[PDB]
Formats: structure tokens, sequence, C-alpha cells
């Protein structure tokens, strides 16, 4: 976009979402936290969405994330719910 | 790494003036730039400027009126008494019918004329015309 | 026991009719009303100010003891929303009493904590002179005759309770600090 | 420029662009001059009513002129009640 | 950039312009600092703590909640280590690869990482001796380093 | 009935002679007027900005004293 075209104070939404986190006008990470729930148990767990340790719910023992380079991997049986 | 701010802050804002942006961004803020941008807005060679929060040392958004031919930091910020403001202005300025150096004395940051006004001195800050 | 003691001026002054008026007030939203009988018990305010906001509408400002603004907050709608139908349309704003220290003269060995600073204060008052409503930006425009002009986000959550609110907001803010601010709501 | 008197003293007063605000200078051969006409209630063309609009040569050998000058025209029609 | 490198990488976390704890988090100030404290007394670093507290226990920061960084948390619980946390992993690094040079004395990429790993310790090590953080008698030696650790 | 106006009729001509179909490459400073990219590759040309622009255009024809004055001049050969 020409510069004269946007503003600097006023950028488009979308614009602001492609951008850099820290390029932002104000810095705002692209994580959050989520409610993880596993397949047979109502026990519900809150993950972040970068999480860098597998998450294991008390009660069945069984784990909920994979830590990958970007986002964690969640097991096939569970679902989530974006939390904020 | 990072010096002088202000020396950035003015550099953008003359790259952007000769560009020919309606305007720049200056990151990071500082109240040094603040007094700066208040005295050349002064005078008519800048518009409103924006200063945006970011829980850091924050932003600034200037607008670029087109009048502003030059503005630059000097470095480092030598000491000009109220009898060197001559010399100075001789050195720095295109003319004596126009233009303005930005000192930071004991009274606060203000221009040449107003030093001269006030018969006050201080460190030399930078200039603009 | 009286309504004297749910207010408590500074070194003991005396309070004004206004102060005895919302202490008032306040025994009689402790005592009648039962669902708060329990939290008001022990919750006394250190002063009350009346401030006018626009023609034919007016707002009062209560300070309360800085140990009390948590249980203060967690009653705060409530109790604005009942004492409002008894000043008949008038705001109520609580803002917790603070202390400003001038800074240190220089060559001075004192140290101040940057909380008794007087932008600290300022933003803290901002911050609750906009209950419940959460601030998510700050703009300040430097306008070309000299003036400024602040720019504060607040959450769209709390838009039913703080959208009438705004004009009240800004005259209570600058009647506080001298500082002009105008409330937007970001638009997603 | 002016005297102390008050008497005009320079040879002449240069146009400035548009768009930039530059001082077009004699020699400045990529400059130009535009006038936009004005319609009625008819969307019939007003002889002698028209927007001027001037451009320097920088602006217009960066291809910058062309969405200035459409900036310029929306604002100016806007004012001017062309629509 | 990169103090003993070329690289030039820019990334880093970006936190919230909230300094608010979340609504749908429950837990108390004491109660974080009481995890805290438990997480340290089982042999848990500070970055470690606020890891597993941001994974698990969706605290996102605990200065929104607690008001005060983890580190400062543990000091005044008499849980703070004798040595700070970066400067003991510098010099593990700086033992794990003086051990490794030990068998090979061929490797002069590893005697150059040395030499960096090295002049970082002394800097961070001079850097706390400043603040105080350390007792002005500290001294790093290669020698017997590895009984610091 | 609903006779469209001089705007509709005008863009459904366009749109009848694919005047609204780019190439694969957009201009940086073309990209104000281009509305968006289709799967494709193809740039898809605003026609709103199409007719305020020839609107424009012929605001400023029409305002040259002497037609005699102005050159309109086409180097490929569909255009002669
Ligand atoms: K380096
Ligand atoms: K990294
Ligand atoms: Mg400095
Ligand atoms: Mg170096
Ligand atoms: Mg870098």
């Amino acid at each position: 976009t020409l510069p004269n075209d946007v503003d600097l104070l006023n950028p488009p939404a979308e614009l602001e979402k492609r951008k850099h986190k820290l390029k932002r006008l104000v810095q705002s990470p692209n994580s959050f936290f989520m409610d993880v729930k596993c397949q047979g148990c109502f026990n519900i767990t809150t993950v972040f969405s970068h999480s860098q340790t597998v998450v294991v719910c008390g009660n069945c023992q069984t784990v909920l994330c994979q830590p990958t380079g970007g986002r964690a991997r969640l097991t096939e049986g569970c679902s989530f719910r974006r939390k904020g | 790494v990072r010096v002088s701010v202000l020396n950035d802050a003015l550099k953008s804002m003359y790259n952007a003036e000769k560009r020919g942006k309606r305007q720049v961004m200056i990151r990071p803020s500082s109240k040094v730039i603040i007094k700066f941008l208040i005295v050349m807005q002064k005078h008519g060679y800048i518009g409103e400027f924006e200063y945006v929060d970011d829980h850091r040392s924050g932003k600034i958004v200037v607008e670029l009126n087109g009048r502003l031919n030059k503005c630059g930091v000097i470095s480092p910020r030598f000491d000009v008494g109220v009898k060197e403001i001559e010399g100075w202005t001789a050195r720095l300025l295109p003319s004596r019918q126009f233009g303005y150096i930005v000192l930071t004395t004991s009274a606060g940051i203000m221009d040449h004329e107003e030093a001269r006004r006030k018969n006050v001195g201080g460190k030399v800050l930078g200039f603009f015309y | 026991y009286t309504s004297r003691q749910k207010i408590h001026k500074d070194k003991d002054a005396e309070p004004t009719e206004f102060e005895e008026s919302v202490a008032q007030a306040l025994f009689d939203m402790e005592n009648t009303n039962q669902e708060l009988k329990s939290e008001l018990k022990d919750l006394y305010i250190n002063s009350a100010v009346q401030i006018d906001v626009s023609g034919n509408k007016k707002a009062v400002v209560i300070h309360v003891p800085y140990r009390l603004r948590k249980a203060f907050r967690k009653i705060h709608v409530r109790l604005v929303r009942e004492l409002e139908k008894k000043f008949s349309g008038k705001d109520v704003i609580f803002i917790a009493t603070r202390r400003i220290a001038r800074p240190p003269k220089r060559g001075s060995a004192a140290q101040r904590p940057r909380s008794r600073t007087l932008t600290s204060v300022h933003d803290a008052i901002l911050e609750d002179v906009v209950v419940p409503a959460e601030i998510v930006g700050k703009r300040v425009r430097y306008r070309v005759d000299g003036s400024k002009i602040m720019k504060v986000f607040l959450d769209p959550k709390e838009r039913n309770n703080t959208e009438y609110k705004l004009e009240t907001f800004s005259a209570v803010y600058r009647k506080l600090s001298g500082k002009d601010v105008v409330f937007e709501y970001p638009i997603t | 420029m002016q005297n102390e008197e008050g008497q005009n003293v320079d040879l002449y007063i240069p146009r400035k662009c548009s768009a930039t605000n530059r001082v077009i200078t004699s020699k400045d051969h990529a400059s130009v001059q535009l006038n936009v006409g004005h319609l009625d209630d008819k969307g019939l063309y007003i002889p002698g009513s028209f927007t001027t609009f001037a451009l320097c040569g920088f602006i217009r050998a960066q291809g910058d002129a062309d969405s200035a000058l459409d900036r310029l025209w929306q604002k100016k029609k806007v004012e001017a009640r062309q629509q | 950039g990169r103090m003993h490198s070329r690289g030039k990488g820019i990334s880093a976390s970006a936190l919230p312009y909230k300094r608010t704890p979340p609504s749908w988090l429950k837990i108390s100030a004491p109660d974080v600092e009481d995890n805290i404290c438990k997480f340290a007394k089982k042999g848990l670093t500070p970055s470690q703590i606020g890891v597993i507290l941001r994974d698990s226990h969706g605290i996102a920061q605990v200065k929104s909640v607690t008001g005060s960084k983890i580190l400062r948390i543990l000091k005044a619980h008499g849980l703070a280590p004798e040595i700070p946390e970066d400067l003991y992993h510098l010099i593990k690094k700086a033992v794990a690869i003086r051990k490794h040079l030990e068998r090979n004395r061929k490797d002069k990429d590893s005697k150059f990482r040395l030499i960096l790993v090295e002049s970082r310790i002394h800097r961070l090590a001079r850097y706390y001796k400043k603040t105080k953080k350390l007792p002005p008698v500290w001294k790093y030696e290669s020698t017997t380093a590895s009984t610091l650790v | 009935g609903r006779t469209l106006s001089t705007k509709e009729a005008d863009i459904q001509m366009m749109l009848a002679a694919e005047v609204h179909l780019g190439t694969k490459n957009c201009d940086f400073q073309m990209e104000r007027y281009v509305f968006k990219r289709r799967n494709d590759g193809i740039y898809i040309i605003n026609l709103g900005k199409t007719w305020e622009k020839l609107q424009m255009a012929a605001r400023v024809i029409v305002a040259i004293e002497n037609p005699k004055d102005i050159i309109v001049q086409s180097a490929r050969p569909y255009g002669q």
C-alpha cells in the first residue's frame, strides 16, 4: 500500500494481523490459552497454545498435547476451545 | 547500538519529508523528542503529532506539512553560552531571517532566539529549517 | 451504631453536609438491603465530593481508603446502581485515596517510591474512574495550538455499563488532574 | 519577500506542488498544471469554472502523481459540492 | 545483534498490553507463591517454574497475579540460589566443553567456543559483582569450576 | 422495469467487454485500484474506481478550450 493511502494510527485490522507480532503499532502475541478435554473424561484442563511441555490429565494420566516447533499438537481424541 | 533516539527521530522525519510522506513514525519516544517536536510545531514546521502508548518507550506519529527543509541533531551536545549563539547560528543556519537551533538550558528546551531573549545558555540539541 | 462510622475524614476533620448525606445513604444501604448487608459493615469512605459534568447534570465522586479498594471493587456495580437512584440521576465514582510526593530536591539523598509519583497516581486514578471498564489503549494528541487531548480505549464488554458515563468520566478526570481525556470503544 | 516599507521585492512568486509543497522552478519541464472542470446539476460543464492542481517533476517522476491527484481531487470535490 | 556471533534474529516474546490477570483465572496470589516455593524446593529454576505455570496452570504471567517476579518471591522466602541461574548455566556449559576438550585436543572449534563461553561468564560475573549478587571474593576458575556445580 | 442508472449500465457494458480482467502481476502503484486476486492469479479491477477515473478524465478533457490541443495516440494495433 502506498504510504499516503493509509493511516499509520488507524491501520486496517487485516494488515495488523498480517504484520509481525513485534512490528504492530502495539505489540501483541499470537498465542492463546485453550480448554482441552479428553475423549471420555469430563475433566477440563487449560493448555497454552504453544506449550513446551507434555501436558498430562491428572485423572486418566493421558497426554493432551505434544510440543512442536510452534503450536503444540493435541492428541487426536482430545478437543479444545479457545479460552479468552 | 541505539545511542541517540533524538537523532533517529529527526533522521526519520527528514527522510520522510524528502520522500514526500504525509506521516512518519518515531520509535522509541522520549520527552526530549516531544519537546523538540513541540518547538518545531510552535513555528509551523510540522502538523499535529500523536503519542502511542504500548507500555514501553512509546511511539509517535507526526504529520508533515512539507515546510521542513532539514532537521538534524548535533553530536556531541556542545556547551553553548549566550555569546556563542551567533557563531553557532552562522555555522548551522542557512540565513539570519529563518531557521532555529534547539538548545537545552536550565530553563528548559527552547530555540536559540528565546534563549537570547532570556539570556540563558546550555547545550545544543539540534536544528531545523 | 450511627452513620458517622461510615465516614473517616483525614485528620479527623468535620465533614460537610454532603459527606454526612452520603454516609447516611451508605448506612441505610447496609441496613435495609440484606444482600449488601454483609459487605458494607466494614466499608467506609474517606470523603465525598460533587462535580458538575453538564447542564442540569452533576456527578458525585467518593474517595475510599486505599486498603479497602479491592473490597469496594468487588461490590462496585451493585453499590453504584443502588446509590444512583438516590441522587436523582447523579453518577457515583469511587477513587482510592493516594498520596503524591514532590520530587526530591536536586542533590538530595531522599528516595521516593515510584508509586507516589504524580504520573503513577494519575494513571491509577484513570484506571479507577473507568471501573468496571478496562483500558485497552492510550493515545495522546498534541494539537498545533499547544493543547493535549488524550484518547482512552475501553473494552467493549462494559459498553452497557460505561457508555452513558463517558462525559462524567471526562469531567471527573479533568477536575482531578486537569487533563483533557476522551473515551472511545475499539471497533471489532 | 518584502521590504521594510512593505514593497514586494521578489521577481515573481513560483508555484508550489499541490501534493509535495515543493517549489516549482523555472526549468522544471516535468511539472504540469491541470484544470478539473465543474459540473452543474444536469452534468454540464460550466465554462470558466474548474479546480487547478500543479504537480512538480519530482512527484511525477516517482509515479505518485496519480494517487496524489486522485486524493486531492476527491477532497476538493467533497468541499466544492461536485458530485 | 548477537553478542558472540553475526546472528540478527529478532524472535522474542510479545507481552500483551493488558497487565491484569484473565477473568477465567481464579487462583490467588498467596496460592501462586506457595506453588512457586514448592517448585523451587523441588529444584526448579525460575524460568522452569514460569514455563510450567504457563503451560499447565494457566498463569500467563506470575507478576499479573502476584504483583512481583518469580525470583523476587523466591528471595523473599530464602529460596534464591547462591549463584544466579544464567551464570550457573554458562558455567555448566563451560565445564562440559572443557570435559569434552580433555579427550579431544585436535578439536580447535571447541577451544574457540570455550573462549567465547568463558568471556561471557566473566562479563556476567563482573556485572553480578557490581550489583552485589556475588561476594567480592567470588572468582571463576576453570580448574575447580566443576565443584561450583 | 427498474431502469438502470448511467453508472449501472456503464459498468454492465464494462463487464461485457471484460474491462475488469487484469494480468497476473500488479504494479505497486496500481494496487489501490485492484479489488482482489482470484485463485487463478488474475487481478480483478474495481470497476467503480474505473468509472470514477473515466469521469475525472472527461472533466479534465472538457475544460480544454480548443480540442485540437489534445493528442490521443495508440501504439498497439487494437487501439488505433
Ligand atoms: K557479534
Ligand atoms: K528465539
Ligand atoms: Mg540518555
Ligand atoms: Mg562485542
Ligand atoms: Mg536487530
